[PDB]
């Protein structure tokens, strides 16, 4: 299936055209000639954050109790 | 300055260095010394030369059960998507390896036949 | 085979590429056919500074 931003076809698994720069009602494939999905597809969508390394402060030492 | 540093040897105890750089733009360079010269390759030129697979068999070899730390995966994401995005006319093993052939044809010295 | 050593350096490296393209900017061709005879005529300046060559036979 869609994993984060990242799917690929259920039977060959090549990279796909983006369905967010595509023009008709499926997703043509780079190698094969497949129809994955029928553009009613769960949102493109990821979540992120911070590391907790690269925001250094002296408030944050308070916080080692 | 992230840098895998591998020294591959052969069974005659030759050896050969190996060097991977992690680069701020989403592909990994790839150093390896020859007759007092170096090159740089992009990696996935050199996955897709060893063997002819798909995307998903490099995703589930690298990052494997981790499909929750986001941070590797759009780098994957990036690598992915920039090696099919700036070459997309290589599409399995025999056009890299003949693409590799062309490119490295008058330094190894064997030009006239192969 | 000068080209095809440009189609491995343009890959190859970011020193080694910068050196012979600067080696490019500097190959080009030094000579055309009104530079050949306005360059005629430095000779013949060359032939009013001739200090002459000794006569490497005889002498
Ligand atoms: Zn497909």
């Amino acid at each position: 299936s869609v994993v984060g931003s990242l799917i690929f076809c259920l039977d060959c698994g090549d990279l796909l055209e983006n369905p967010n720069a595509v023009l008709g009602s499926n997703v043509e494939c780079s190698q094969c000639k497949a129809i994955y999905p029928k553009s009613q597809f769960s949102n493109l969508k990821v979540v992120t954050t911070t590391a907790d390394d690269a925001f250094p402060s002296s408030l944050r030492a308070k916080k080692s109790v | 300055h992230y840098g895998i540093q591998i020294r591959s040897v052969r069974p005659d105890q030759t050896s050969q260095t190996n060097v991977l750089h992690y680069l701020n733009d989403g592909q990994v360079t790839f150093r390896f010394s020859w007759r007092k010269n170096e090159y740089l390759v992009p990696v996935v030129m050199i996955l897709k030369a060893l063997c002819h697979t798909s995307d998903r068999e490099i995703f589930d070899g690298i990052i494997g059960n981790d499909v929750k730390d986001s941070f590797l995966t759009d780098r994957l994401e990036l690598l992915l998507r920039g090696f099919k995005k700036r070459y997309p006319h290589l599409q399995n093993r025999t056009q890299v390896l003949q693409y590799l052939g062309d490119k490295f044809r008058v330094v190894f010295q064997a030009s006239p036949d192969q | 085979r000068p080209s095809a050593l440009r189609n491995a350096l343009g890959e190859a490296f970011g020193t080694k590429k910068a050196k012979k393209a600067i080696a490019d900017l500097e190959r080009n061709r030094i000579d055309s056919d009104k530079l050949t005879d306005s360059a005629i005529d430095i000779v013949d300046s060359v032939r009013t500074a001739s200090k002459d060559l000794p006569t490497r036979a005889q002498l």
